[PDB]
């Protein structure tokens, strides 16, 4: 029996199958539920591999009635539910006619109804290829400084709907600009790159250079591998 | 030009068609290599492990091209200039049928068991193979069709035309998904991967096409005016092989840097690359069939493993 | 129609069940339709 | 000739040998070996870059993470067993510690089982070893 | 600095890496770094003794058993992957074979599974 089968890596799952009877359980759109891309990747593997495959889904809570108001209020507050990542817009030219955009963090996390839907689109895409979704990163993306958001969109027609479909999203956090006297004290006793590089190469000069790190890159699950990345 | 291509003692005995070799091909398993040629048109199968010919079968007419349907040598389909389609089982000749008009080239769709005939008619013939009945025709609306290819990744069918326009069809629902515009006709058409496509022209230009963008990503021009017969793709080094009668050109997929060039004594009817190997098989206007080994391109094939030691 | 000039749709006995349908397509059916709509400048 | 061959071949199939066993093969009382010439400035600079020599020196004060100088040890161990690098006055337990990591490329935990001494004490032993090495490196540096 | 560190650390925890994966780390940008001078006479005499260099050329003729030159391979492999020694025009299979033996200290039979070539062929590639 494999509990949290989606969480463990797929090649490790393949060896665990063997010629014997196997029971597995996976998590969807939960507090620790896996993303859509990984869960679909696993369930596709089971179908592909005289094996008789069985699928069962569980949709009623054990502690409260289904349709609970507080449960619904908590889920969309932390964006814990994965849905269709986005409606599939007409296919676009990959390396040629796509433009990045700068998302405002202040207007995204305000609770206007138009803003909320875009956030649910983005968070579902953000944790799609993620082993265990953490609601902490939603808080970190919300209020921590220098965590800038960038998204590329299809070329906008003269006529358009309220919310554009997002193909890819990249998160950039700025680091660096650390004084030399500071870096000497740490070596004898603000992101991963300035400290680790300075530690490994013993270079106090590095650190006073300013740069950003690509925290995450995400592509729409249907569109993975085409050249949006 | 530091590639030092070697030329071949006898890897396979009697690798010799009497006068010329029309087409050279290899099986999916790699066990068998098939060749056809003039005179007294023959189909000769050479076993790699035994280093000898398995059998020789004479035919009534010259074969323009043939396809190995089975994984092994069992099931082969021959297209003839006499409008004849000959099916060969493991025993030998099985059945022969005619096509309404002369056939330039044909391709087989492994899903749905539909085989497509491109020839000297505007319509492209379809022959279902699980049931023997001929299926409904598809009208390409082009006066002459030269070549055809089917994409393995997602099952897309495209046919070349004499006007120079590539028309893409769908094997499912039999509708025209799209059409592409680009005086010279289309000599060679090849699909590689999901998104990359190549067009050959009789003037001597290789045009790489992306399915989504009308403009070509890169164009490579043969200085000779001879048409290019075959275009092949090599995945490991991302090398695109374009071959014409005068010379064979191998160049990189991106930026068009040239790897090497091989000029033989006689014109090439066809060229073939053994999978995952530097070995190259060529069919020439010579009783001998040319065999060339490029150490840089890849390792020697397993049945010819000692060739690396001999170098 | 002479010499098989006109195509005829009688069943062929020898060609019956000559091959079995074998398909290896990585693309899902929904992805194919979206790709086909967006082919070339379309 | 055999002794230098054995040092290189400890990586290939001689790693399974216990460090005590390999030590006796290297050193034989019957054939006393004169000390090889100590490192010159040319030899030491070619073997180790200034940033490399810096990393070994600062770690001797720190003794924190153990993973910065791990690349040095196969280079350091070869010099000691080639009768170069003067005399380090290494103990039998310390010399076996250098042989296992430097030449057999064994982890501390795996070498702990062979040595049978506690791992924390072995970590103290190695800090003593490198302290002797880095000190002698400076003496060659100061000599010129 | 990282490139030289990675070669030394292949023998502790990075031997489990497939030779192709480790080779990809070493070579990047689809270009070569600033060209160092070819291997000098003084450096050759320091690295290899006259009796040692005597062995290599005798093996190149006799060709009977590669266990004689096994001690040289870790020394030779470092020079080739440090951008010294010029360029030997080694193939992808030949370069991966040198990295597996010289740096990861894998035997030929063990490398046969990784390279997927037959053990007889890998010897011939090592011979070249």
């Amino acid at each position: 029996v494999i509990d949290e089968a989606a969480a463990i890596p797929l090649p490790l799952v393949k060896s665990l199958l063997g010629p014997y009877l196997v029971f597995m359980a996976s998590t969807i759109n939960g507090y620790e539920g896996t993303g859509r891309s990984l869960s679909l990747k696993l369930i596709q593997q089971l179908r592909q591999q005289a094996r008789t495959l069985y699928e069962v889904s569980l949709q009623e809570s054990i502690r409260y009635a289904p349709g609970d108001a507080v449960e619904k209020w908590l889920n969309d507050l932390l964006c814990l539910d994965c849905l269709n990542i986005t409606r599939i817009v007409s296919g676009c030219p990959l390396p040629e006619a796509c433009e990045l955009y700068y998302v405002n963090r202040d207007t995204l996390f305000c609770y206007h109804k138009a803003s909320e839907v875009f956030l649910q689109r983005l968070m579902a895409l953000y944790v799609a290829s993620h082993y265990k979704n953490s609601p902490n990163d939603l808080q970190m993306l919300s209020d921590a400084p220098a965590h800038h958001l960038f998204c590329l969109l299809p070329p906008v027609p003269p006529t358009q709907n309220a919310l554009p479909e997002v193909l890819a999203v990249i998160q950039v956090c700025l680091e660096g600009e650390i004084s030399r006297q500071s870096i000497l004290n740490s070596l004898s006793r603000g992101d991963l790159i300035p400290w680790t590089v300075s530690e490994q190469f013993q270079d106090p000069d590095f650190g006073g250079l300013s740069g950003g790190r690509v925290v995450r890159i995400a592509v729409h699950p249907d569109y993975q591998g085409m050249g949006y990345g | 030009n530091e590639v030092k291509i070697y030329s071949l003692i006898e890897l396979i005995q009697d690798f010799e068609m009497p006068t010329v070799c029309t087409t050279i091909k290899v099986s999916k398993d790699g066990q068998y290599i098939l060749a056809t040629g003039t005179y007294k048109p023959r189909v000769r199968c050479y076993d790699t492990y035994q280093l000898s010919l398995k059998f020789e079968r004479c035919l009534d007419s010259e074969v323009v091209t043939f396809e190995i349907l089975s994984d092994d040598y069992s099931k082969i389909v021959f297209l003839h200039n006499d409008r004849y389609i000959e099916f060969h089982s493991q025993s030998g000749f099985y059945y022969k049928t005619r096509i309404p008009k002369f056939g330039r080239d044909f391709s087989y769709h492994y899903p749905s068991c539909d085989l497509y005939f491109v020839g000297a008619s505007s319509e492209v013939y379809r022959l279902n193979l699980e049931q023997g009945r001929y299926l409904n025709p598809l009208q390409t609306d082009a006066a002459e069709n030269n070549v055809c290819d089917i994409n393995s990744v997602h099952g897309l069918f495209a046919t070349g035309t004499i006007e120079g326009r590539v028309e893409c069809w769908d094997p499912r629902t039999r509708n025209r998904v799209g059409l592409l515009d680009c005086l010279p006709t289309i000599s060679a058409l090849k699909f590689n991967g999901a998104l990359t496509m190549a067009v050959g022209t009789t003037t001597g230009q290789v045009l790489l096409y992306d399915l989504r963008s009308d403009k070509p990503l890169l164009v490579k021009d043969h200085q000779y005016g001879l048409p290019i017969k075959s275009v092949h793709f090599q995945d490991s080094l991302d090398l695109i092989l374009s071959a014409d009668s005068r010379i064979v050109k191998m160049w990189n997929k991106n930026s068009g840097k040239i790897f090497t060039s091989l000029e033989p004594e006689h014109d090439l009817n066809d060229v073939c690359l053994y999978p995952n190997s530097g070995m190259l098989l060529t069919a020439n206007e010579t009783p001998k069939m040319g065999i060339y080994y490029i150490p840089v391109l890849g390792p020697a094939p397993r049945w010819c493993s000692f060739l690396d030691n001999l170098t | 129609a002479s010499k098989g000039r006109k195509l005829r749709f009688h069943v062929l006995s020898k060609l019956l069940s000559f091959m079995a349908p074998i398909d290896h397509t990585t693309m899902n059916d929904d992805a194919r339709t979206e790709l086909y709509r967006s082919l070339f400048g379309q | 000739d055999f002794r230098r061959r054995f040092l290189a071949l400890l990586s290939y199939q001689f790693s399974t040998f216990s460090p005590s066993l390999a030590l006796n093969i290297i050193q034989n009382r019957n054939m006393g070996k004169p000390a090889q010439p100590a490192l010159s400035r040319e030899e030491l600079e070619a073997l180790f870059l200034p940033y490399d020599l810096k990393r070994l020196e600062m770690y001797s004060r720190n003794m924190v993470d153990y993973h910065l100088i791990m690349d040095m040890i196969p280079a350091i161990s070869r010099i000691y067993f080639l009768n170069q690098l003067g005399d380090l006055a290494l103990s039998a337990a310390q010399s076996a510690l250098l042989l296992g990591i430097g030449l057999q490329h064994k982890s501390v935990d795996q070498l702990e089982k062979e040595i049978e001494l506690p791992s924390g004490q072995l970590m103290g032993l190695f800090n003593r070893i490198i302290r002797k090495v880095v000190k002698l490196f400076n003496e060659v540096q100061e000599k010129a």
